[PDB]
RNA sequence: UGUGGAUUGUCCUUGGACAAUGGUAGGAGAGCGUUCUAAGGGCGUUGAAGCAUGAUCGUAAGGACAUGUGGAGCGCUUAG
RNA sequence: GAACAUGGGUGAUAAGGUCCGUGUUCGAAAGGGAAACAGCCCAGACCACCAGCUAAGGUCCCAAAAUAUAUGUUAAGUGG
RNA sequence: UGACCGAUAGUGAACCAGUACCGUGAGGGAAAGGUGAAAAGCACCCCGGAAGGGGAGUGAAAUAGAACCUGAAACCGUGUGCUUACAAGUAGUCAGAGCCCGUUAAUGGGUGAUGGCGUGCCUUUUGUAGAAUGAACCGGCGAGUUACGAUUUGAUGCAA
């Protein structure tokens, strides 16, 4: 119509971060990680193509919370099966498997479409030992807004 | 250059001729023949006669090779069908359809 | 070298040799038009004016001064009886820019 | 005088089945479903033609406020300061020359920057 | 026990996508100019 | 005047009006006669008095 | 609100206006096309009517023009 | 004819109950907010645009705009 | 003779009509026109038991060969350009890469990786996405008319 950059393939670059999550309150340092992964800090950002770069968490087992939510706060799951509630993980579900803890609370804040799925896959958390991709030159980027 | 021949009106539903025009289709006349003399189905012997007049078209005619021949297209229209009628319970009676087929093969070199 | 001049009731970004579209002109084809509105010019001197820039937009030549694509519009209700359909053709006319004073 | 229909019923309906070209299933075959198929989309069309001012003019908000966070300033600071200083100018243009010539937005931000 | 919708030209041809028959084993004869079945012989087929 | 270019009196002659014939006209349907009762019956109505 | 255009009813007495323009049952006004007749002027085996395709024209109902198929009739202007 | 807000009767200071009275909206009204929701809040679509300012409601992410400033109140997830 | 019909029209019947057919009987009652100017209606050769083809020949035309003027949709197939096996869908519409095209020449055309928005149509209702009614699809036919009166409006002629 008239004159409107549009970012296509073969001409946005995506780099990669480094986040650690040792004084962080869940919610707070997720709602900041959905941002990067939507790619919505840029002046070239396109709701049509995938914008952003890769996020790396390297403390999922040092995550808090403030409250009486690590004893409360349960995590209901059914499997379509008649009474097949699951709810054995509760609030102190941070010791056991914590990286899926923050993967879906990062997973909770995103699009529910073809390309929001695939810019999900975009993420690595682990409980606390080192990321072997030290052949992609993650930066730091560790302070948050 | 390339030869063709048609039957025009066959007793034989066209569904049912369509089954063994997918086996014949893109090979060599030699194995052709070979692949509608193994076949038990019904219009097999019918769809070889008219297959073995269409060579012959190309041997008086054109008179080229026959070892060196490639069917090109081979499909079967739908021609007049015949309505009949069956007396079924409570005195209600019901119809039946007696459909008719075109097969036609078309004969090549591969090459125009 | 490129200026935000604005014509019509929008603003537009000229590049000094690049064809642009704006609102029928009360001019006409192979005439003269020079807009005396400039918002902002930067490129080589980055010069930003409240009002303007007191230096109006070199005379761009007029080309093609026609009528544009034809749209129909339809429009009807659910259970009721009422319709309506129209056709529209924006008047537009053709320019391009070859200098540029500041 | 006799008057009987032809050549006036089918024209008309061969009108409707060439704009419904592109359908998918029996959409763009029967006319009974290409009429109310086309009946809809001229219905679209007028709703959506509304609808492309508001989609645009979020986009380039979006735009010129991931561009102004990186001179640690806010979109609605950075706009309230830019009518204080007396500056007309689209939201289409700014975000278009914070994507080209970057040297041009800077010195507008510190223009907005002293004018608070 | 009556379909309540009718089937479409493509939900039609997907279900005849198996509906086909396979090739057979044209076990060539070995000298004679002729073809003999898998297993069996033939008075044209020699072998 | 001439066989082949005669004309009438301005506003002498105007065109019948044609019920139930499209939307478009206004007069279709139910051609200006309501929706039920008795008075959209075909040749329906009381005496008059 | 800004910028260009359509219709009205006004107004002034030639285009700037002034205002105004959701809509069911209903009331009022202006039009498009189909078959036949009359008058005038036309087209046609150097290919009519019909049929198929196209990225064309009018504010809507609609109207032209090429190209392929077809093989004997059919448009246009004013009125009924 | 219907709901909403008020003024009464009737029933059990029961009903998305029923009958009158005064308004507004729906009926015949698209657009924005109340997660989805003819009747509740804001506001009445002649047509073009990749221009601007506002109303109810809002500004951490989904999803446009403050992880704004100053002051208190709240330890229940009260808010919900 | 006709501002009457032109093969679903006009007689029920343009041809094998009160005929096929239906009923114990009184009785009820269809469908179906068109090769060419002239049969010159495909002599002959090739494949097949034949039917039917492929050459040749007759003709202005054989996609005019008795399924015989023109041959529209529904429906059934073969080839081919772009696209599709992690995906929730009144199937469109607005924005938009990539890969092919080239017109009634114009801010052209075909296909569509992704994003936003969106519960068919008619009738009847206080209110219908409605689990209220109707239609399998396509084509042809199918509903404010005429005669004589009454009253009102426009137009024209003459005017106590």
């Amino acid at each position: 119509m008239r004159q409107t950059f549009m970012a296509n393939e073969s001409n946005i670059e995506r780099k990669w971060y480094v986040i650690d999550a040792e004084g962080q309150t869940l919610g707070r340092l997720s709602s900041e990680v959905a941002s990067i992964l939507r790619g919505k800090n840029k002046v070239t950002y396109t709701p049509h193509v995938d914008t952003g770069d890769y996020v790396i968490v390297i403390n999922a087992s040092k995550i808090e919370f403030t409250g009486n939510k690590e004893t409360d706060k349960v995590y209901y799951r059914h499997s379509n099966h008649p009474g097949g509630i699951k709810s054995i993980t509760a609030g102190e579900l941070r010791r056991t498997n914590p990286e899926r803890l923050i993967e879906n609370s990062i997973k909770g804040m995103l699009p529910s479409t073809r390309l929001g799925e695939k810019q999900g896959k975009k993420l690595f958390v682990y409980g606390g030992a080192e990321h072997p991709h030290a052949a992609q030159q993650p930066e730091n980027y560790e302070l948050r807004g | 250059m390339e030869a063709k021949a048609v039957a025009r009106t066959i007793r034989i539903a066209p569904r049912k001729v369509r089954l063994v025009l997918d086996l014949i289709r893109g090979k060599n006349a030699a194995e052709a023949i070979a692949i509608l003399k193994l076949t038990n189905k019904a219009s097999s012997p019918v769809i070889e006669k008219v297959l073995m007049s269409a060579l012959a078209n190309a041997e008086h005619n054109y008179d080229m090779n026959t070892d060196e021949l490639v069917v090109k297209e081979a499909y079967a229209n739908e021609g007049p069908t015949l309505k009949r009628f069956r007396p079924r319970a409570q005195g209600r009676a019901s119809a039946i359809n007696k459909r008719t087929s075109h097969i036609t093969i078309v004969v090549s070199d591969g090459k125009e | 070298m490129f200026a935000i001049i604005e014509t019509g009731g929008k603003q537009i970004k000229v590049e000094e040799g690049q064809e642009i579209f704006v609102e029928k002109l009360d001019v006409n084809e192979g005439d003269t038009f020079t807009f005396d509105k400039v918002l902002f010019v930067g490129g080589d001197s980055v010069k930003v004016g409240a009002p303007t820039v007191e230096g109006a937009t070199v005379t761009a030549t007029v080309n093609k001064q026609g009528r544009g694509k034809k749209i129909t519009v339809f429009t009807y209700k659910r259970r009721k009886n009422s319709k309506r359909k129209k056709g529209h053709r924006q008047p537009y006319t053709k320019l391009t820019i070859d200098k540029i004073n500041a | 005088p006799r008057v009987k229909g032809g050549t006036v019923t089918r024209a008309r309906r061969k009108k409707t089945i060439k704009l419904a070209k592109g359908y998918f299933g029996s959409k763009h075959t029967l006319y009974k479903v290409a009429k109310q198929q086309v009946m809809k989309s001229g219905q679209y069309a007028f709703r959506d033609r509304r609808q492309r001012k508001r989609d645009f003019r979020k986009l380039w908000i979006t735009r010129i406020n991931a561009a102004a966070r990186q001179h640690e300033m806010s979109y609605s600071r950075l706009m309230n300061g830019l009518k204080k200083a007396g500056i007309d100018i689209n939201r289409k243009m700014l975000s278009e020359i914070a994507i080209s010539d970057e040297k041009a937005f800077a010195q507008l931000v510190t223009k907005a920057k002293d004018a608070l | 026990a009556v379909p309540k919708r009718r089937t479409s030209k493509t939900r039609k041809n997907k279900r005849r996508t198996h509906f086909k028959i396979s090739v057979p084993g044209m076990t060539e004869c070995p000298n004679c100019g002729e073809y003999k079945l898998s297993h069996r012989v033939c008075k044209n087929c020699g072998s | 005047m001439k066989l082949h270019e005669l004309k009438p009196a301005e506003g002498s002659r105007k065109e019948r009006n044609r019920v139930g014939r499209g939307v478009a006209t206004g007069n279709g349907k139910t051609s200006g006669r309501g929706h039920k009762g008795q008075k959209a019956r075909s040749g329906g109505g009381v005496r008059p008095g």
